[PDB]
């Protein structure tokens, strides 16, 4: 196992175990599912707290009017790459006075995360980023990885038992491109609600939701904002 | 390795089984075990938690009154001349244990026998001493 | 580089320097060479033999004169040798530019000695495997100096670097002595380098540089076969 | 006879050895190639073969002979990428010679510079020794043709007829027997030998397409790569 | 001017087996008499001296940096320095500042350390050396020094005629110029021993 | 024992295993081949459908470096995108100092020099990428180059990367380099890629075809798969 | 297995950082409480000898006017964070002529939490608790060596952290009053101290919207002792 | 590249500095030198290492160096490793003189150099200087002094010496032979030729195997004195005659 | 330069080279000191002189200012470096803010510097611990101490060096306010501590004192044997 020392070393099979252990660092975060329709894009994230009085630790955080992000992993690199993200936004937002197309933005994320994935005595970033945004072609839902390889989806998820959320995704996710914001959001929490063991909610304060639309600016919604989204729900079977 | 033998790890595994047989599964027999060494650095901690976990002593080097005490212990038997003084001895020497000054007693009596005197002279104690002083200064 | 730069040479339990010892061994495995300082000036006699008759000795030289009054030979590994020779070549100049005057042998050995010294302790790089024999003529009296991998230097009327250098060293102790003319120094230098030489000796099997008090001179294979023909 | 990191890095072994460079000189033979250099009276000839495993291979891209300057040609051995980097370093430094001094480089001082660069490659313990080998030719004033060989020990040297690589160690033993005697050298004599030595070492006796002949002469002082036609002419000329 | 701010004049002259060098004692800012104790001619080694004229800050600074380099030089090499070595050294020291050049007039008068051979030289402020076998003069006024020296100097002189010669040259050379004056000191050295005197100069 | 760790280090066999590991790690990527016709160059890539997983038309290994030059890459994807930034900027530099299209030879030589330069040091790792490079011009013609993680830059008429490599480039000998037009080599490479890579190895996949040459007037882009749509039509019937 | 100090665990995460999380388990224990009346915080000094001067130990210094803080484990590592945070708040007062909110100091530290590396040095082993009054009033915060932040109501650190958080969440609610939370906290403190309670053993950190600053002083504390 | 590092700067788990121990063991071998108090003067004696007569011996002072007009040092250890330090320290003293135009006091010179040696002990992973030398000189205040450079970066400034590990019996010999305010540099010199006449293993005490240099007070020269072999030979044989007078009691 | 991890957190949470580098102080020479209403008197022992050699060149006590005196432990060289550094510091605090330096301020400087020193790459943490004594502005007594971790800490009296736990165990009997109600009782009190500490051979014992606002002074060992004579005759009167 001595060849897993640093990022520099190629394993006998040719797989740097550092990036794998960074992935396993991503899988420990709280599940979240981003998704888009042919018009609107929504991401939903579930908080986790340390104790009772301790605040449920938030995930979804606003970035630019047309672009918000979800998150999982180290909060340090989360706020760091988030700051670099604000920078990137006000860059083109400054010189060009236009919003940022998501594609080239996320390639900038790949270029920023690339170099630490190689140089001696460096680490990748524990990242659960899920990005939602609107350029002139409308909705986008991307996802990242510690290896700096990004994917474009109609719906993806990361965290604990987020593949079960995909096993809910496959069926209705051909329909997710049709319906409007509300029932799409309840489709989203129908994707997250299986990441919980079946004996607990899915309450108000423990969950974070964010929506952005074609003419709708990205807004975070939590507690009283999701109370309309959490009402009118049928409970999972037994 | 003495003769043809191997290996470092098999010495480490025979030390290991020394541990397990001392550990141990399952022997209440005593046979108490007293262990000592010069160097505690190369000794592996795998030993200490099974045993000895509770007791280990550190050996300090003697102080002025301890050095003097030991010189009195070894010179208790040997008759010494009236001019023999322990002060200049324990002050001139640096960090000597019992058998060092005991060895300077031994060579002092050696040259005392070269003069066939049953009683050692302080001058021959300082030069005979100087054979061990220079002896540690030569090597 | 990567900025690691840690000196790989630590002190042994006895305090000796491992890598410097091994470089001294590599020098001992170097080519047999000799030099003699006597009377009129210094005479340096090395040995360069081809592993195959394809090689052409008119191409590369074992003797690389630093200035018209100061030459130089070596033992050990040419790759390093040529390097530090380029270095000292460049280095004598700054001394010139300052004083407009040829740099004294002693001062050369001083500065090159320091370069080699720091080069041992320098970051993450081996020492040299070369031991130099430097000749020079200054202020009427010539001089002969010797370097080592650690940068230290001495002075000799005659010495040897390479294999057998202890044996031929003792030969030079008895036979060579006093101060004798360039002809004598060349003679006994061809004897002592004839000791460990192969069964045949030719003008191209050796090289003889001479330091007159008129200035250093590199002899050609012409004169090399002239005096040595008639070897010793 | 080894202790510590000395097998992994560049230092001296208990005997004074350093394993890296001796791992390099056998890191040349991975190419399975043959480099042949012969010098004539007024001319200098280089010849090298190649291996074409696929019909998709372009014969023009895998050519192993490289022209550094108008009068200066060269041939490499060992691994490829090292050879290319060496080649741009070469051409680069030649051009710097012309910029600094304004006259053409003798190419000998080029072997000195490239050699010293190889020594700098051997020095740093955190850098790789770069085990490719280099052979050159050219023309100088009243020196006629010359040949030089730079190896990754940090040194250079050049001779009459020289070869280094996989099967070249015996080709020197054939060579010294061909060179002397008293043999005088014409152009077609040194070409003919350029084929023979490789033949008696290999005895493939094959199409002219696989070998590549580089040449320099004092008639046309410029370096030149031979066309397969004239090569085949020398090939049916050496077969009597 | 720049050089004539503090004023001052330095003159050195080669004798037969000896060499003479002299300068005025005066210091001051422009027409203001400040202090007459000021030192300009400085010792370097033995049987060798050096003079300086110009800004006193550049005088002292050059003397300090110079004495530094010399001390290292002779500490590294047991021999005393040769005059040529000192010359090219000072020249190097003045050219090290090209666009930031100091303001001085280095005048070196000293014997060969090996033999007794006398030697003199004078440089330009940016480091241009010059050597003459009669005398080297540097300072405010020309017709005074060059005039009286060309009108006096002879090839072979005993220390006495050399002494009185450079004396009258420095007196009548000073008495025409106001910025130089207020006492003159004369250093006359030989292989055997050094002799120094103090001329009686009009305090006007 | 420790000889596999640093690329700065040699080995008792005289090579680096970092380059071996990196090399055979590139072999695990999906098969992406290329070929050049007389009037241009035909790139082709097989992208795999793993679960759903996500939207089609994402993270395509086909890139566009210049107006006339683009990428078809395989292996580690992030380092390949990084190499796309590299060559992109390099063509921007050639365009900067000179102002015309970079000759493919020099571009591939620069990328080869970088890829080589990261194989000599334990600071970085050897690159986990291998890609196809192709370009066309009327003063040049259709050139194709193949670059490996070691840094060797040469060219082909066609080449094969990915898991299925030798068995895929085997029957490419049936494709004629010159005689065949590029519009036909579209459906040719379609039939190779669809016919190779048995569907049991990967339950579902797709086909991507990028193209540069004379038909598009030097512009390098995807010859649209909905244009002609000839893969599926022919390739589905070609299984028998 | 000595690897780069920047290497992830196979599970996993950074070695030395996860160990620095354990570095706090042995430090001095403290308990803060956030209540609408104000933030009250408390620590035990853990004093050894009569040599030890009791006022020379402070686990609480007031960062700004309206911001207090507590520490844990290592101390001189915390000094830099404290001072530099004061600088950050004061520069916030530079630009914006207001009071830097308690919540923005948090990320103004945890954003520079992990800069450590060799090229381009050791992580900090000190936990912190942020008391203060912003525009929303009393705020108690909690941060860790890795930079992860969460806002608490009544939080504990140190050796007692576990059982003090148990008995704390046992005795807490949102209707608390100031001195009620003070004495309820020193109840747990005098259950978790080995030596008997005195004026020296502890120090209180209290902040209220209009009651300030405060900070806190002894001889009020010396009364709160017997107030039990 | 981290596994290739020997971690020289770190301590040793017992509290000791592992590299500095060996840095003392370097001076444990090799040079053998001495130095002693003297009124109106000072004395330094050093054993000449290579006794081979093939040497030219034109270096004049070799193991002794002249670093300043009023000061000098006698080195024990790696010779070139020392040379870097002699150029360094010489440049320091010379730049203080540059500054104040006043001879440098020995103390701040010694201490500053010792801290420069310490810069490699505190950090860098460098090979620390394995050189330890002595110091002599005159100052406006304390007059004649002696100091001892240590490999650990400490200065142990004394009035008597131990160079090298051989000289511990010479330190005990000095404590038996000590005195207060006697110079009589000739007395302490014959004492020195006595010290090496015992400690130094080569018998007969050949003048050229050793070397002696003194520095006496002068107006204002502060004479640095290196000596010819013969006037030392009469001192050597003179002292051997003094031992011939000492055995007269038997 | 040299960038590497000097000391890391072992999985038990602790550092090593710091908590362990304390061992050089634990093996260092013994030194103590007390603060009092008027005169502050420090202490040092284990001189271990060659008796033919000079004490002022190896001298173990110095001062940054005439107001503040220095006493350290560990190895001598690092003590030199930190002492000079602190001298530059108190000099800078004398430049701006014209008042004299407060002990808490300088000691925060020493301690903090020693901390950021144990932080950065390629730095061997100082194996020295020191104490800083003087007389406050407004005439108060003052002392502090240092640690390999760089924690300034104010004490009533000092226990460091070898046997420091035994030393302080005797300082339990020292601390009674009657000692010292007199000044020579503070002197003979520190000599009555160091008389119990280590060998106390009446020779290697050395002490420095600062009386109120008077500059520092060191008693020549006539008062070492005088105060030892009164402590001995006092031990005789104890019978």
């Amino acid at each position: 196992n001595q060849y897993d020392n640093d990022v520099t070393v190629w394993s006998p099979q040719g797989r740097i175990h550092q990036i794998e252990y960074a992935m396993e660092a991503v899988k420990q975060g709280s599940a979240t599912v981003g998704l888009k329709s042919k018009t609107h894009a929504v991401l939903v994230a579930l908080k986790r707290a340390q104790s009772e009085l301790a605040a449920h630790q938030k995930k979804i955080l606003h970035v630019d009017n047309h672009i918000g992000i979800s998150i999982a992993g180290l909060t340090a690199d989360a706020r760091l790459l988030c700051n670099f993200m604000r920078q990137e936004c006000l860059d083109s937002r400054f010189v060009f006075d236009r919003p940022l197309p998501v594609s080239r933005l996320v390639s900038l994320i790949g270029s920023k995360t690339q170099i630490p994935t190689q140089r001696y005595g460096r680490r990748p970033y524990g990242v659960g980023l899920l990005i939602a945004g609107y350029d002139d072609m409308g909705p986008h839902i991307f996802q990242t990885c510690p290896s700096a390889n990004y994917f474009d989806c109609r719906a993806m998820s990361i965290g604990a038992r987020s593949q079960s959320a995909r096993t809910y995704l496959e069926r209705h996710m051909s329909e997710f491109m049709e319906c409007n914001l509300n029932e799409l959001v309840k489709h989203g929490l129908r994707a997250l609600r299986e990441t919980l063991p079946a004996e607990q909610d899915l309450t108000t304060k423990n969950v974070s939701i964010g929506i952005v639309g074609k003419d709708l600016e990205f807004t975070i919604y939590d507690d009283d904002d999701v109370s309309p989204f959490l009402e009118g729900l049928e409970e999972r079977p037994q | 390795y003495d003769s043809n033998s191997g290996g470092e790890r098999e010495i480490q595994r025979t030390m290991l089984e020394l541990l397990n047989q001392l550990d141990g599964f399952d022997s209440r027999g005593d046979v108490k075990v007293i262990m000592a060494t010069n160097r505690i650095e190369t000794l592996d901690p795998a030993l200490i938690r099974p045993g000895r976990i509770d007791r280990k002593i550190e050996f300090p080097l003697p102080d002025e009154k301890t050095k003097k005490r030991i010189f009195q212990i070894h010179t208790s038997r040997m008759t010494l001349a009236d001019d023999v003084t322990l002060d200049d001895l324990i002050m001139a020497k640096d960090d000597l244990s019992g058998a060092d000054i005991k060895a300077i007693c031994t060579e002092a009596g050696l040259m005392a026998l070269r003069e066939r005197r049953m009683k050692v002279t302080n001058e021959d104690f300082k030069k005979s001493k100087e054979n061990v002083l220079y002896k540690k200064q030569e090597g | 580089e990567r900025g690691y730069s840690f000196s790989l040479t630590t002190f042994s339990p006895s305090g000796k320097l491992v890598q410097i010892e091994y470089a001294l061994a590599a020098v001992a495995g170097g080519a047999p060479s000799v030099g003699i300082k006597a009377a009129n000036g210094v005479v340096l006699a090395t040995e360069k033999k081809q592993k195959s008759i394809l090689y052409d000795e008119r191409s590369v030289h074992k003797v690389e004169p630093i200035t018209k009054h100061i030459g130089l030979v070596y033992s050990g590994m040419g790759p390093d040798y040529r390097v530090l020779v380029h270095r000292a070549r460049k280095l004598a100049q700054q001394y010139y530019l300052v004083y407009q005057e040829p740099i004294p042998t002693a001062q050369l050995v001083q500065r090159v000695a320091s370069v080699m010294q720091e080069y041992t302790q320098s970051g993450g790089v081996r020492p040299f495997g070369v031991s130099l024999l430097i000749c020079g003529w200054n202020e009427g009296r010539p001089y002969l100096f010797q370097s080592d991998p650690s940068g230290a230097y001495f002075a000799w009327k005659a010495t040897a670097m390479g294999k057998n250098y202890v044996n031929g060293k003792t030969f030079l102790e008895k036979r060579y002595n006093e101060d004798l003319e360039l002809e004598d120094a060349i003679h006994t230098a061809i004897l002592t380098l004839k000791e460990s030489f192969e069964g045949q000796m030719t003008e191209d099997n050796i090289e003889v540089g001479i330091c007159n008090e008129a200035g250093f001179r590199r002899l050609t294979p012409t004169e090399v076969k002239d005096y040595l023909a008639a070897i010793a | 006879s080894s202790a510590g990191f000395d097998r992994h890095i560049t230092i001296f072994s208990p005997e004074g050895r350093l394993y890296q460079v001796e791992y390099a000189f056998k890191a040349i033979n991975q190419g399975g190639l043959t480099s042949v250099a012969v010098r004539g009276k007024d001319c200098a000839v280089i010849v090298t073969q190649k291996k074409v495993p696929d019909k998709l291979l372009d014969s023009s891209t895998v050519t192993h002979l490289f022209k550094i300057t108008e009068n200066i040609g060269c041939v490499m051995t060992g691994m490829t990428a090292d050879s290319r980097s060496q080649v741009q370093r070469a051409r680069y430094e030649a051009a710097n010679w012309k910029y600094k001094y304004g006259y053409e480089i003798p190419v000998d001082m080029l072997c000195k510079r490239i050699a010293d660069i190889s020594q700098v490659y051997t020095q740093n313990a955190e850098m790789r020794p770069l085990g490719c080998c280099m052979i050159l030719i050219g023309i100088d004033e009243e020196q006629g043709p010359q040949v030089y060989k730079c190896d990754p020990a940090g040194y250079y040297c050049g001779f009459k007829a020289t070869a280094a690589g996989v099967k070249q160690t015996e080709s020197t033993s054939f060579l010294e027997k061909k060179v002397k005697k008293k043999f005088d050298w014409t152009f077609e004599q040194t070409v003919e030998t350029a084929i023979t030595c490789l033949s008696t070492v290999l005895s493939i006796d094959f199409k002219p397409s696989e070998i590549e002949v580089g040449v320099v002469t004092v008639e046309n002082p410029k370096f030149r790569i031979l066309t397969e036609a004239e090569i085949d002419a020398h090939l049916v000329a050496l077969a009597e | 001017s720049i050089m004539s701010y503090n004023g001052g004049a330095v003159m050195a002259m080669k004798g037969k087996n000896c060499v003479a060098i002299a300068a005025d004692r005066r210091f001051g800012i422009q027409a203001q008499m400040v202090t007459t104790d000021f030192q300009k001619i400085f010792p370097m080694g033995d049987r060798l001296y050096i003079g300086l004229a110009g800004l006193a800050t550049d005088v002292q600074t050059v003397a300090q940096r110079l004495k530094f380099r010399l001390n290292l030089y002779e500490l590294k090499e047991g021999r005393q320095i040769k005059p040529y070595t000192l010359m090219s050294m000072v020249a190097n020291l003045l050219y090290e500042k090209r666009f930031g050049p100091y303001y001085t007039e280095p005048v070196i008068a000293g014997l060969d350390p090996k033999t007794f051979k006398p030697f003199i030289c004078s440089l330009d402020l940016i480091g241009c050396p010059m050597v003459t076998d009669d005398f080297v003069v540097s300072g405010t006024c020309a017709e005074q020094m060059y005039g009286m020296c060309e009108s006096l100097w002879e090839p072979n002189m005993d220390p006495d005629h050399l002494f009185e010669t450079i004396s009258q040259a420095m007196l009548n050379a000073v008495d025409r110029d106001a910025v130089s004056g207020m006492g003159v000191i004369v250093h006359i050295i030989e292989k055997d021993k050094i002799t120094t005197r103090t001329l009686k100069a009009r305090m006007d | 024992t420790g000889y596999d760790l640093s690329a700065s280090t040699f080995s008792p066999d005289g090579r680096v295993f970092q380059v071996e590991y990196a090399m055979k790690a590139v072999e695990n990527s999906s098969t992406a081949i290329g070929i050049r016709c007389k009037d241009g160059v035909v790139f082709g890539v097989e992208k795999l459908v793993l679960s759903k997983l996500y939207e089609e038309g994402s993270n395509k290994r086909l890139f566009n470096v210049d107006r006339h030059v683009g990428m078809a890459v395989a292996g580690l994807l992030a380092d390949a995108r990084s190499l796309a930034d590299i060559a992109r900027e390099e063509a921007s530099n050639f365009r900067s100092n000179f102002g015309y299209n970079i000759p493919l030879k020099h571009l591939a030589d620069r990328v080869a020099m970088y890829v080589h330069a990261y194989t000599l040091y334990s600071a970085v790792r050897p690159f986990g990428c291998s890609f196809m490079l192709g370009s066309y011009s009327v003063n040049d013609g259709a050139q194709l180059y193949m670059i490996d993680p070691s840094g060797v830059s040469y060219g082909y008429w066609g080449c094969a990367i990915g898991k299925a490599r030798q068995a895929a480039k085997t029957e490419i000998e049936k494709l004629q380099m010159k005689e065949m037009t590029c519009r036909d080599i579209v459906k040719e490479v379609a039939k190779i890629i669809y016919i190779v890579h048995d569907e049991v190895k990967d339950k579902a996949f797709e086909l991507e075809l990028s193209w540069v040459g004379e038909l598009t007037n030097g512009r390098h882009e995807i010859v649209p798969k909905d244009i002609r749509e000839e893969a599926e039509k022919y390739a589905k019937e070609s299984l028998k | 297995y000595d690897r780069g100090v920047n290497t992830f665990s196979p599970e996993g995460r950074l070695f030395q950082v996860e160990y620095a999380i354990e570095a706090i388990k042995l430090g001095s224990t403290a308990i803060g409480i956030q209540t609408s009346e104000g933030v009250c915080l408390a620590v035990e000094k853990r004093i050894t000898s009569p040599l030890m001067e009791p006022s020379s130990i402070e686990k609480i210094v007031e960062i700004d006017a309206h911001i207090g803080c507590a520490m844990s484990g290592l101390i001189a590592d915390a000094k830099t964070l404290i001072d530099k945070a004061r600088v950050e708040t004061q520069n916030h007062w530079f630009t914006y002529n207001e009071t830097m909110t308690v919540e923005s100091v948090t990320q103004a530290v945890s954003n520079l939490a992990l800069q450590f590396g060799e090229e381009d040095s050791r992580p900090f082993g000190v936990a912190l608790l942020f008391g203060g009054v912003d525009e929303k009033g009393p705020q108690l915060f909690h941060m860790d060596p890795s930079g992860t932040f969460v806002q608490c109501d009544a939080r504990a650190i140190g050796s007692a952290s576990e059982g003090a958080q148990s008995s704390l969440q046992e005795v807490y609610h949102k209707s608390m009053t100031l001195k009620e939370a003070i004495k309820s906290s020193l109840i747990i403190l005098k259950q978790v101290m080995e030596e008997k309670l005195n004026a020296t053993n502890i120090e209180l950190a209290t902040v209220q919207p209009g009651q300030n600053f405060h900070m806190f002083t002894k001889e009020e504390l010396e009364e709160v002792i017997k107030d039990i | 590249s981290r596994r290739y590092d020997s971690r020289t700067t770190i301590f040793s788990p017992e509290g000791r500095l592992y590299q500095v121990e060996y840095a003392m063991e370097a001076i444990g071998h090799a040079g053998t030198c001495l130095g002693i108090l003297a009124n109106d003067g000072v004395l330094l004696a050093a054993e000449r290492r290579n006794i081979h007569k093939l040497l030219d011996e034109v270096f004049f002072s070799e193991k002794i160096y002249k670093l300043n007009e009023d000061m000098a040092c006698s080195v024990a250890g790696i010779t070139s490793d020392a040379n870097v330090l002699t150029n360094e320290l010489r440049l320091i003293a010379q730049r203080y003189l540059l500054q104040y135009q006043e001879p440098i006091p020995c103390e701040q010179l010694v201490t500053a150099l010792c801290d420069i040696k310490q810069a490699y002990t505190q950090f860098g992973g460098k090979r620390p200087f394995g050189v330890s030398l002595l110091y002599i000189g005159w100052d406006k205040h304390y007059g004649f002094q002696l100091y001892q450079s240590d490999p650990s970066g400490n200065y142990g400034g004394w009035k008597a010496t131990c160079i090298g590990n051989n000289s511990a019996a010479a330190v005990s010999m000095l404590k038996q032979d000590y005195k207060e305010g006697e110079m009589t540099l000739k007395s302490a010199l014959a004492l020195a030729i006595k010290v090496l006449n015992k400690t130094m293993d080569v018998s007969k005490l050949s003048a050229e195997k050793v070397e002696i240099a003194t520095l006496t007070r002068e107006n204002g020269k502060t004479v640095i004195r290196v000596l010819k072999q013969k006037e030392v030979e009469q001192l050597i044989k003179k002292h051997e005659e003094e031992e011939a007078k000492a055995e007269r009691e038997k | 330069s040299y960038d590497r991890a000097i000391t890391v957190f072992s999985p038990d949470g602790h550092l090593f080279q710091v908590e362990y580098a304390q061992e050089a102080v634990k093996k260092g020479s013994t030194a103590v000191g007390v603060r009092g209403r008027d005169i502050v008197v420090l202490g040092v022992e284990k001189k271990s002189v060659a008796k033919l050699q000079d004490e002022r060149t190896v001298r173990k006590i110095c001062a940054l200012d005439d107001n503040v005196c220095m006493a350290f432990a560990g190895l001598t060289a690092d003590a030199r470096i930190v002492i000079n550094r602190a001298r530059v510091e108190c000099q800078s605090h004398r430049l701006t803010v014209e008042d004299p330096v407060t002990v808490e301020y300088i000691t925060r400087y020493i301690a903090s510097l020693k901390q950021r020193y144990t932080q950065s790459n390629g730095r061997r943490p100082f194996g020295i611990s020191a104490l800083i004594v003087g007389f406050d502005f407004d005439g108060t007594p003052r002392l502090y101490q240092t640690d390999p971790s760089g924690t300034y800490h104010a004490w009533k009296a000092n226990a460091i060096g070898r046997g420091a736990k035994s030393v302080r165990e005797f300082l339990e009997k020292n601390y009674t306010d009657e000692a010292i109600e007199t000044d020579d009782l503070t002197i003979k009190l520190v000599i009555k501590a160091l008389l119990e500490v280590v060998q106390s051979g009446g020779k290697n014992i050395e002490l420095a004192v600062m009386r109120r606002d008077q500059s520092l002074k060191i008693l020549n060992p006539e008062e070492i044997e005088k105060y030892v004579a009164e402590i001995e005759k006092e031990k005789e009167e104890n019978e």
